[PDB]
Protein backbone atom coordinates (compact mmCIF):
# COMPACT_ATOMS: atom_id res chain seq x y z
CA UNK A 1 0.00 0.00 0.00
CA UNK A 2 0.88 3.39 -0.13
CA UNK A 3 0.05 6.88 1.44
CA UNK A 4 -2.98 8.53 -0.22
CA UNK B 1 -12.08 -7.60 23.44
CA UNK B 2 -14.27 -4.60 23.19
CA UNK B 3 -16.39 -4.31 19.85
CA UNK B 4 -15.32 -0.43 18.60
CA UNK B 5 -17.94 1.64 16.51
CA UNK B 6 -17.14 3.89 13.45
CA UNK B 7 -19.32 6.80 13.00
CA UNK B 8 -20.76 6.34 9.33
CA UNK B 9 -21.21 10.61 9.60
CA UNK B 10 -25.06 10.42 9.56
CA UNK B 11 -27.25 9.93 13.19
CA UNK B 12 -29.93 7.84 10.68
CA UNK B 13 -27.08 5.58 9.64
CA UNK B 14 -25.88 5.07 12.86
CA UNK B 15 -28.60 4.23 14.45
CA UNK B 16 -29.71 1.61 11.50
CA UNK B 17 -26.48 -0.10 12.37
CA UNK B 18 -26.49 -0.44 16.58
CA UNK B 19 -24.05 2.73 16.56
CA UNK B 20 -21.72 2.75 13.67
CA UNK B 21 -19.79 0.21 11.73
CA UNK B 22 -18.03 -2.86 14.39
CA UNK B 23 -14.82 -3.71 14.71
CA UNK B 24 -14.60 -7.48 14.48
CA UNK B 25 -16.83 -8.21 12.01
CA UNK B 26 -17.30 -7.33 7.98
CA UNK B 27 -20.11 -5.01 7.21
CA UNK B 28 -20.81 -5.41 3.71
CA UNK B 29 -22.82 -2.50 1.42
CA UNK B 30 -24.61 -3.61 -1.72
CA UNK B 31 -26.33 -1.46 -4.54
CA UNK B 32 -26.35 0.12 -7.75
CA UNK B 33 -23.40 2.86 -8.91
CA UNK B 34 -24.45 6.28 -6.80
CA UNK B 35 -26.06 4.11 -4.31
CA UNK B 36 -23.72 5.92 -1.92
CA UNK B 37 -21.33 2.67 -0.66
CA UNK B 38 -18.54 4.22 -2.41
CA UNK B 39 -19.33 7.77 -0.34
CA UNK B 40 -19.60 5.91 2.54
CA UNK B 41 -15.86 3.97 2.14
CA UNK B 42 -14.67 7.40 1.73
CA UNK B 43 -16.32 8.94 4.66
CA UNK B 44 -15.20 6.02 7.10
CA UNK B 45 -11.49 6.72 6.00
CA UNK B 46 -11.84 10.14 7.68
CA UNK B 47 -13.92 9.21 10.27
CA UNK B 48 -11.93 6.31 11.95
CA UNK B 49 -9.14 9.14 12.70
CA UNK B 50 -11.28 10.79 14.88
CA UNK B 51 -10.93 10.07 18.77
CA UNK B 52 -14.44 8.46 20.00
CA UNK B 53 -16.37 11.17 21.22
CA UNK B 54 -16.33 12.26 17.94
CA UNK B 55 -17.13 8.89 16.21
CA UNK B 56 -13.71 7.25 15.51
CA UNK B 57 -11.40 4.73 16.86
CA UNK B 58 -7.96 7.34 16.68
CA UNK B 59 -6.83 4.87 13.47
CA UNK B 60 -5.88 4.69 10.52
CA UNK B 61 -7.49 3.00 7.03
CA UNK B 62 -6.44 0.57 4.53
CA UNK B 63 -8.33 0.59 0.96
CA UNK B 64 -8.08 -1.92 -1.48
CA UNK B 65 -9.62 -0.43 -5.05
CA UNK B 66 -10.53 -3.15 -7.23
CA UNK B 67 -12.16 -0.58 -10.13
CA UNK B 68 -10.70 2.86 -9.51
CA UNK B 69 -13.06 4.22 -7.12
CA UNK B 70 -10.81 5.58 -5.12
CA UNK B 71 -10.82 9.68 -4.83
CA UNK B 72 -8.01 11.37 -2.89
CA UNK B 73 -9.63 14.78 -3.85
CA UNK B 74 -13.02 13.42 -2.01
CA UNK B 75 -10.94 12.52 1.06
CA UNK B 76 -9.32 15.83 1.15
CA UNK B 77 -13.37 17.70 0.91
CA UNK B 78 -14.78 15.38 3.82
CA UNK B 79 -11.64 16.34 5.99
CA UNK B 80 -11.40 19.99 5.56
CA UNK B 81 -15.51 20.15 5.73
CA UNK B 82 -15.24 18.66 9.18
CA UNK B 83 -12.54 20.87 10.07
CA UNK B 84 -9.62 18.26 9.99
CA UNK B 85 -6.19 18.70 8.08
CA UNK B 86 -6.86 17.11 4.73
CA UNK B 87 -2.77 16.14 3.90
CA UNK B 88 -2.79 14.46 7.61
CA UNK B 89 -6.06 13.31 6.79
CA UNK B 90 -4.55 11.56 3.18
CA UNK B 91 -1.11 10.20 5.62
CA UNK B 92 -3.79 7.86 7.64
CA UNK B 93 -5.42 5.93 4.24
CA UNK B 94 -3.15 3.88 2.90
CA UNK B 95 -4.36 2.77 -0.43
CA UNK B 96 -3.70 -0.08 -2.99
CA UNK B 97 -5.18 -0.97 -6.17
CA UNK B 98 -5.77 -4.48 -6.42
CA UNK B 99 -4.93 -5.82 -10.37
CA UNK B 100 -7.11 -9.42 -10.45
CA UNK B 101 -8.74 -11.24 -7.69
CA UNK B 102 -5.12 -13.19 -6.53
CA UNK B 103 -3.25 -10.14 -6.40
CA UNK B 104 -6.59 -9.10 -4.15
CA UNK B 105 -5.81 -11.60 -1.92
CA UNK B 106 -1.74 -10.93 -1.52
CA UNK B 107 -3.35 -7.14 -0.79
CA UNK B 108 -5.23 -8.73 2.52
CA UNK B 109 -1.76 -10.69 3.38
CA UNK B 110 0.41 -7.58 3.13
CA UNK B 111 -1.92 -5.46 4.75
CA UNK B 112 -1.85 -7.59 7.71
CA UNK B 113 1.80 -6.59 7.96
CA UNK B 114 1.20 -3.32 8.03
CA UNK B 115 -1.80 -3.65 10.56
CA UNK B 116 0.70 -6.26 13.03
CA UNK B 117 3.23 -2.90 12.87
CA UNK B 118 0.77 -0.48 13.86
CA UNK B 119 -0.88 -2.75 16.54
CA UNK B 120 0.22 -1.26 19.71
CA UNK B 121 1.31 2.50 18.15
CA UNK B 122 -0.66 5.72 19.14
CA UNK B 123 -2.48 5.25 15.51
CA UNK B 124 -3.68 1.63 14.93
CA UNK B 125 -5.04 0.56 11.89
CA UNK B 126 -9.00 0.19 12.76
CA UNK B 127 -10.39 0.33 9.40
CA UNK B 128 -9.73 -2.21 6.28
CA UNK B 129 -11.85 -0.94 3.23
CA UNK B 130 -12.09 -3.03 -0.01
CA UNK B 131 -14.41 -1.82 -3.14
CA UNK B 132 -16.19 -3.72 -4.85
CA UNK B 133 -14.70 -7.10 -3.29
CA UNK B 134 -15.91 -9.35 -5.89
CA UNK B 135 -15.74 -7.18 -8.92
CA UNK B 136 -12.59 -9.27 -10.18
CA UNK B 137 -13.98 -12.60 -9.00
CA UNK B 138 -16.89 -12.36 -11.14
CA UNK B 139 -15.03 -11.23 -13.79
CA UNK B 140 -12.32 -13.92 -13.78
CA UNK B 141 -14.56 -17.34 -12.28
CA UNK B 142 -16.98 -17.02 -15.28
CA UNK B 143 -19.11 -19.19 -17.19
CA UNK B 144 -20.48 -22.81 -16.99
CA UNK B 145 -19.91 -24.44 -13.24
CA UNK B 146 -17.92 -21.49 -12.42
CA UNK B 147 -20.35 -20.73 -9.31
CA UNK B 148 -18.85 -23.39 -6.71
CA UNK B 149 -15.16 -22.51 -7.42
CA UNK B 150 -15.76 -18.52 -7.39
CA UNK B 151 -17.91 -19.11 -4.12
CA UNK B 152 -15.11 -21.47 -2.46
CA UNK B 153 -12.33 -18.44 -3.75
CA UNK B 154 -14.89 -15.81 -1.89
CA UNK B 155 -15.35 -17.53 1.02
CA UNK B 156 -11.40 -18.37 1.63
CA UNK B 157 -10.89 -14.88 1.27
CA UNK B 158 -13.96 -13.97 3.22
CA UNK B 159 -12.39 -16.36 6.09
CA UNK B 160 -8.87 -14.61 5.55
CA UNK B 161 -10.38 -10.88 6.17
CA UNK B 162 -12.62 -12.48 8.77
CA UNK B 163 -9.78 -13.15 10.75
CA UNK B 164 -8.17 -9.73 10.27
CA UNK B 165 -11.19 -8.16 11.49
CA UNK B 166 -11.33 -10.31 15.14
CA UNK B 167 -7.32 -10.69 15.52
CA UNK B 168 -6.71 -7.23 15.29
CA UNK B 169 -9.95 -5.02 16.33
CA UNK B 170 -10.50 -3.72 12.96
CA UNK B 171 -13.55 -2.95 11.43
CA UNK B 172 -13.87 -4.66 7.59
CA UNK B 173 -15.88 -2.76 5.14
CA UNK B 174 -16.66 -3.97 1.71
CA UNK B 175 -18.38 -2.88 -0.97
CA UNK B 176 -20.90 -4.88 -3.80
CA UNK B 177 -22.76 -3.68 -6.88
CA UNK B 178 -26.00 -5.56 -6.67
CA UNK B 179 -30.26 -16.82 -4.16
CA UNK B 180 -26.23 -17.10 -3.89
CA UNK B 181 -24.79 -17.71 -0.17
CA UNK B 182 -23.39 -14.82 1.68
CA UNK B 183 -20.58 -14.50 4.81
CA UNK B 184 -20.96 -10.88 5.66
CA UNK B 185 -21.67 -10.16 9.39
CA UNK B 186 -23.46 -7.69 8.27
CA UNK B 187 -25.08 -6.73 4.88
CA UNK B 188 -26.58 -3.49 4.10
CA UNK B 189 -28.68 -2.42 1.14
CA UNK B 190 -27.91 1.15 -0.14
CA UNK B 191 -30.49 2.98 -3.04
CA UNK B 192 -31.29 6.11 -4.35
CA UNK B 193 -34.13 7.57 -2.54
CA UNK B 194 -36.54 10.75 -3.13
CA UNK B 195 -35.45 13.83 -2.97
CA UNK B 196 -31.71 13.44 -3.41
CA UNK B 197 -31.79 10.85 -0.35
CA UNK B 198 -30.14 7.56 0.22
CA UNK B 199 -31.86 4.76 1.81
CA UNK B 200 -30.61 2.38 3.94
CA UNK B 201 -31.90 -1.39 4.80
CA UNK B 202 -30.48 -4.25 6.49
CA UNK B 203 -30.49 -7.92 4.77
CA UNK B 204 -31.08 -10.71 7.02
CA UNK B 205 -30.58 -8.68 10.07
CA UNK B 206 -33.35 -9.84 13.18
CA UNK B 207 -30.37 -9.43 15.79
CA UNK B 208 -30.72 -5.45 14.41
CA UNK B 209 -33.74 -3.24 14.76
CA UNK B 210 -36.42 -3.08 12.08
CA UNK B 211 -36.37 -0.12 10.05
CA UNK B 212 -34.14 1.63 6.99
CA UNK B 213 -32.13 5.10 7.45
CA UNK B 214 -32.19 7.96 5.59
CA UNK B 215 -28.43 9.90 4.79
CA UNK B 216 -27.44 12.26 1.99
CA UNK B 217 -24.31 12.72 0.49
CA UNK B 218 -22.53 15.87 1.11
CA UNK B 219 -19.66 17.93 1.23
CA UNK B 220 -18.65 16.38 4.57
CA UNK B 221 -19.19 12.85 3.26
CA UNK B 222 -22.23 11.42 4.45
CA UNK B 223 -24.77 12.87 6.73
CA UNK B 224 -28.49 13.42 7.51
CA1 LIG C 1 -21.42 5.68 -3.99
Amino acid sequence: FHTA
Amino acid sequence: ATIGRISTGSKSLDKLLGGGIETQAITEVFGEFGSGKTQLAHTLAVMVQLPPEEGGLNGSAMYIDTENTFRPERLREIAQNRGLDPDEVLDNVAYARAFNSNHQMLLVQQAEDMIKELLNTDRPVKLLIVDSLTSHFRSEYIGRGALAERQQKLAKHLADLHRLANLYDIAVFVTNQVILAHSATLRVYLRKGKGGKRIARLIDAPHLPEGEAVFSITEKGIED
